RNA sequence: UGGAGAGUUUGAUCCUGGCUCAGGGUGAACGCUGGCGGCGUGCCUAAGACAUGCAAGUCGUGCGGGCCGCGGGGUUUUACUCCGUGGUCAGCGGCGGACGGGUGAGUAACGCGUGGGUGACCUACCCGGAAGAGGGGGACAACCCGGGGAAACUCGGGCUAAUCCCCCAUGUGGACCCGCCCCUUGGGGUGUGUCCAAAGGGCUUUGCCCGCUUCCGGAUGGGCCCGCGUCCCAUCAGCUAGUUGGUGGGGUAAUGGCCCACCAAGGCGACGACGGGUAGCCGGUCUGAGAGGAUGGCCGGCCACAGGGGCACUGAGACACGGGCCCCACUCCUACGGGAGGCAGCAGUUAGGAAUCUUCCGCAAUGGGCGCAAGCCUGACGGAGCGACGCCGCUUGGAGGAAGAAGCCCUUCGGGGUGUAAACUCCUGAACCCGGGACGAAACCCCCGACGAGGGGACUGACGGUACCGGGGUAAUAGCGCCGGCCAACUCCGUGCCAGCAGCCGCGGUAAUACGGAGGGCGCGAGCGUUACCCGGAUUCACUGGGCGUAAAGGGCGUGUAGGCGGCCUGGGGCGUCCCAUGUGA
């Protein structure tokens, strides 16, 4: 399965959750992981597409 | 109303009972072609009279026996062992399908 | 018994039965041999009440038999007004 | 809720003044007089040919973003005119104007659909003697739209309500300036506005 | 713990043996109408016939027997006692037969 | 009254052809975010395993007793019966427990769907029609009695009433054999012979009411049978001993090889038997121009199952979820002296899973069971609760407001943008506070009239002080996706085949509208995206509606079986086909 965005925190055994979508680049690859799901975290001081990416809405303010 | 068919008699080799052979013509659900069908039936001969080409009517009726819930109604033309063949090769040609 | 009897239709808080024939051990909204007009007891409408009167006595006749608030609204009805 | 904040951004970025604010909108300066080009950094840029969805997309929202809904209530309202009779399309703009908020915008008892809206929501008008506080009502003939009692004053109403008279209310319409009410009279004809949008493109977008 | 109509099977319990008892009763009973049929001694035979026939009727009443089953039985029997006697026999009486 | 396409094979073209997007849908789940209300909807996986409560009871107008009462029968020293009187615990008997509720495992079959059949059949309670309730005997609980058991209780011993049980009798009337009669597959009529009926309880008691037994009807609900329709693999081509028919029996409400004997050797299959795989079927549902394709979840109809299996009893009715016996698996209790349980009922727990809720309220209403009726039971149902899971409705404001501040972005340093946006000024006013306050409820019952027709009179609202009504009254959450082409939305910076994006075509190699952030823009909005799946686009299984010289596709060539197709004329038949009428199509 594809780890997607700007790393990550997955050691070795650490559970994870499947998506669905090929790579194409990566042949044998037809699953993403979802992000902050589980073991598998979000993309740190990511402030796009946080959608995907499990990332959460960051405060802008104060 | 009791159903009313019309077939011909392809086996009297049961004792008072008899094989009776039924065509339908109607088209085709999807392709509208007129096709045919056929049904056998095992029809009451508490007398046996009927035979071997006998193109006869039959009618439902209260189960005689399992399989055998059709009495025959009248002879209507007698002697037809010519559609009687057709059933016959049909069933003969069965023996050139065996997987072998 | 056969019997006459109120189903209930319409929505939640918004009752709108259908008076009906059925066997007693049908469901109280189960299938029905024939209805016989409605009933909105919130008096929403004119038409908060209807029956064949005819047919309503037939079934009566035969030996159907409607529910303790069910001949009040036949009674409601005259179904039971036998004149003289 | 509703689309809220940047208005007269839309006077332009259609391209086309649209009368959304009060007086503003009307009057020498309504997003567009000053800048009658699009919005943001690439305003005063050339622009490249559009495309035919490009065309037919601007045309829709132009149509909903006039009367101010959500796409959810706008389209529904599209089916219904698409299923409908005969010309099942440009009966639309009917169904379109017998929303309550809508009428009382014709009706001149306010001057922004968007002020329309906050009276009919808190209330302040009234059908057939009814406290009716819903913008999406699909008024119909011979209805009456009147100001509540408890409001019937209010500085608000009076200047809105006065200067009314001046023009001839539309033709499906009808007003006692004095007895503060209107009538819902026709359904207006595809004739009775010739809106600045070209409804038939609509359709066609619709029919992705 | 549970409900005390389990009755309704301890009720059924004596339906059971009492319907079963004269359920026994009939057949041994009739029993010895056919054998009798069978031996020429048409005279005894009838007087079981007629008791077998009291038999039945007298249950068909209840919950034990019912419906043609009476009728199945009562045809069958005198469709076939009868159809003993025809080896002589002589029909010693009508006393069960509408002969 | 209904049909659109685009991207990608080449340096370019036309064609074939596949991959891909734009549309709509979901019992959904997941990410970011999350204000209100309404109406819906919620174990799709383990038909895996379940703690606890609850889901079926009722009548003292069947009967006998317990105790409490109840007053007071009445007393050779705490009562005493005497009913009635209540109510009472059970036992006796009676009705329902076979409906309602859950589940989809199994089932490719008359299970379903549709149209028919039964001269081959049952149908309790309800209604109508005809006649009777004449009398005679007895058992088991209860109570008592001892024994045994830890209990579960259990055996044994002894009395007793009825609507319990038995018998005699009556016979309108019914059943059975043989006859003739008509009719016709065991329908109807009758002749003789022989068999069959029972029940009492309550009184506005001397009259009625609630029940009893036979028969024929009616109506409702069914059982069985039949025609046609109903998935994938022929890389499953042969199948069959109750197998097929007969005769006679057994059995059932009744047909039948349903079972059993005996006799015959038949029965089935390229029109796809037999075997295998998947599946509960339909009304519907989704999509589609349509024809189709897809699907069966909530609701409704039917079938099937009630831990896995088997079996029968009672009964009008079942082979019975919350009845019974047995076997197995599993779990629990116990002085272990041995016994107990069946959530696919309502909630709830666990386990599995990406994932699916309250161990709530009330019988007020509807419906169902019992009863003369009050009244009783009802996790059916009526409501409430939890979840943006869906649909819908509504809010986070409105008018004003600059040649248009600050900050932040670009900048050819002239300026442009965010932007009427804010501020700011007026106005209203979601929420919240006060008051009032439902509909949903009219009958059962009660009065007069005959408790009938009738008027009339009376009790009861779980939801709930809820919605809604009045007044007062506060400017009060916004997020998510995208902005290379398809496809709507462009610019600085960073990065430098790295970190990374991607639905396809492809972007990244120090000037990237394709990565990352920023400004700005497009698009929806309490929602926005994603993933998975169904239909569309796909005329890409093409019936409507396609092809086979070189693009994938003519069998190497004959002969021929079944099959498909068939020239010119006139008749009869009217099978197909066509019309009308009618029923059915819930
Ligand atoms: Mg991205
Ligand atoms: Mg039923
Ligand atoms: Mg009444
Ligand atoms: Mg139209
Ligand atoms: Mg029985
Ligand atoms: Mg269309
Ligand atoms: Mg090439
Ligand atoms: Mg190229
Ligand atoms: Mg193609
Ligand atoms: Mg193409
Ligand atoms: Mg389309
Ligand atoms: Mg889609
Ligand atoms: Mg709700
Ligand atoms: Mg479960
Ligand atoms: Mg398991
Ligand atoms: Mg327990
Ligand atoms: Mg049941
Ligand atoms: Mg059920
Ligand atoms: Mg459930
Ligand atoms: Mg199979
Ligand atoms: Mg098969
Ligand atoms: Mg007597
Ligand atoms: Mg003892
Ligand atoms: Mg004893
Ligand atoms: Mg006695
Ligand atoms: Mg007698
Ligand atoms: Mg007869
Ligand atoms: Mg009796
Ligand atoms: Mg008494
Ligand atoms: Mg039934
Ligand atoms: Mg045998
Ligand atoms: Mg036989
Ligand atoms: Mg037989
Ligand atoms: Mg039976
Ligand atoms: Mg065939
Ligand atoms: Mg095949
Ligand atoms: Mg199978
Ligand atoms: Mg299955
Ligand atoms: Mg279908
Ligand atoms: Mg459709
Ligand atoms: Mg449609
Ligand atoms: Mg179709
Ligand atoms: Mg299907
Ligand atoms: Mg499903
Ligand atoms: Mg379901
Ligand atoms: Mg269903
Ligand atoms: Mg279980
Ligand atoms: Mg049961
Ligand atoms: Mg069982
Ligand atoms: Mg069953
Ligand atoms: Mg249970
Ligand atoms: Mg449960
Ligand atoms: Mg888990
Ligand atoms: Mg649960
Ligand atoms: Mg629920
Ligand atoms: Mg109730
Ligand atoms: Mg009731
Ligand atoms: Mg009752
Ligand atoms: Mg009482
Ligand atoms: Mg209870
Ligand atoms: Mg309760
Ligand atoms: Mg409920
Ligand atoms: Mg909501
Ligand atoms: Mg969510
Ligand atoms: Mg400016
Ligand atoms: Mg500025
Ligand atoms: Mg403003
Ligand atoms: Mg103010
Ligand atoms: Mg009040
Ligand atoms: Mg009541
Ligand atoms: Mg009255
Ligand atoms: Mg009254
Ligand atoms: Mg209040
Ligand atoms: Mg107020
Ligand atoms: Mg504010
Ligand atoms: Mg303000
Ligand atoms: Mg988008
Ligand atoms: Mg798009
Ligand atoms: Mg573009
Ligand atoms: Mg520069
Ligand atoms: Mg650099
Ligand atoms: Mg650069
Ligand atoms: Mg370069
Ligand atoms: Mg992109
Ligand atoms: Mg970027
Ligand atoms: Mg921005
Ligand atoms: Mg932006
Ligand atoms: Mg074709
Ligand atoms: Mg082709
Ligand atoms: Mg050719
Ligand atoms: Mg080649
Ligand atoms: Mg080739
Ligand atoms: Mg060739
Ligand atoms: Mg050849
Ligand atoms: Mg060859
Ligand atoms: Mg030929
Ligand atoms: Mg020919
Ligand atoms: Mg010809
Ligand atoms: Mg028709
Ligand atoms: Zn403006």
């Amino acid at each position: 399965a594809y780890i997607p965005g700007e790393g990550h925190n997955l050691q070795e055994h650490s559970v994870v959750l499947i998506r669905g979508g090929r790579v194409k680049d990566l042949p044998g690859v037809r699953y993403h992981i979802v992000r902050g799901v589980y073991d598998a975290a979000g993309v740190k001081d990511r402030k796009k597409s946080r959608s995907k990416y499990g990332t959460k809405k960051p405060k802008e303010a104060a | 109303p009791k159903k009313v068919l019309t077939g011909v008699v392809v086996s009297d080799k049961m004792q008072k009972t008899v094989t009776v052979l039924v065509e339908r013509q109607f088209p085709h659900p999807l392709y509208g072609k007129v096709i045919k069908r056929s049904k056998k039936y095992l029809a009451h001969d508490p007398e046996e009279k009927y035979k071997l080409g006998d193109v006869v009517e039959i009618i439902e009726s209260r189960p005689i026996s399992k399989r055998k819930r059709f009495r025959v109604l009248r002879l209507v033309e007698s002697g037809r062992m010519d559609l009687v063949e057709k059933y016959l090769i049909r069933r003969q040609n069965y023996e050139s399908l065996s997987k072998r | 018994m056969v019997k006459i009897r109120l189903a209930r239709f319409g929505s939640k808080h918004n009752p709108h039965y259908r008076i009906v024939v059925t066997d007693a051990r049908r469901k109280r909204d189960g299938k029905y041999i024939e209805k016989i007009g409605y009933y909105d007891p919130r008096k929403t409408t004119p038409d908060w009440l209807k029956v064949d009167v005819e047919r309503a006595r037939y079934w009566l006749s035969v030996g159907a038999q409607p529910t303790d608030t069910a001949r009040r609204l036949l009674r409601q009805a005259g179904v039971f007004r036998q004149e003289a | 809720g509703r689309y809220i904040g940047p208005v007269c951004r839309l006077c332009r970025r259609e391209g086309v003044k649209l009368y959304l604010k009060g007086e503003r909108c009307y009057s020498p300066k309504c997003a567009m007089e000053r800048r009658p080009y699009p919005p943001g950094q690439h305003g005063q840029k050339r622009a490249r040919r559009p495309s035919d969805y490009a065309v037919r997309l601007r045309e829709k929202q132009k149509l909903r973003r006039i009367y101010g809904i959500s796409e959810r209530q706008f389209r529904n309202l599209f089916e219904e005119a698409s299923k409908k009779k005969g010309v099942t399309g440009s009966v639309f703009l009917g169904l379109l104007e017998s929303r309550l908020d809508n009428v009382v915008y014709r009706l001149g008892f306010a001057v922004s659909r968007r002020q329309a809206r906050q009276l009919v929501r808190h209330g302040h008008i009234t059908v057939n003697g009814r406290r009716v506080d819903l913008p999406s009502y699909r008024v119909r003939p011979g209805d009456e739209i009147a100001v509540a009692e408890k409001s019937r004053n209010l500085e608000l109403i009076r200047q809105n309500l006065e200067a009314m008279k001046g023009r001839k209310v539309g033709p499906w319409l009808s007003l006692d300036v004095e007895g503060m009410k209107g009538k819902f009279l026709r359904l207006p004809d595809r004739e009775d506005l010739a809106l600045p949008v070209n409804e038939q493109l609509v359709i066609e977008f619709y029919s992705r | 713990r549970n409900l005390s109509a389990l009755k309704r099977h301890r009720q059924s319990l004596k339906r059971r043996l009492r319907n079963k008892a004269k359920k026994s009763a009939i057949k041994t009973l009739s029993k010895k109408a056919i054998q009798l049929a069978q031996e020429g001694k048409a005279e005894e035979a009838l007087k079981i016939m007629r008791k077998a026939e009291s038999l039945i009727d007298k249950a068909a009443k209840g919950s034990t027997l019912h419906k043609n089953a009476a009728a199945r039985r009562k045809s069958r029997l005198m469709r076939k006692v009868r159809q003993l006697l025809e080896a002589a026999g002589a029909p010693l009486i009508g006393g069960g037969l509408s002969a």
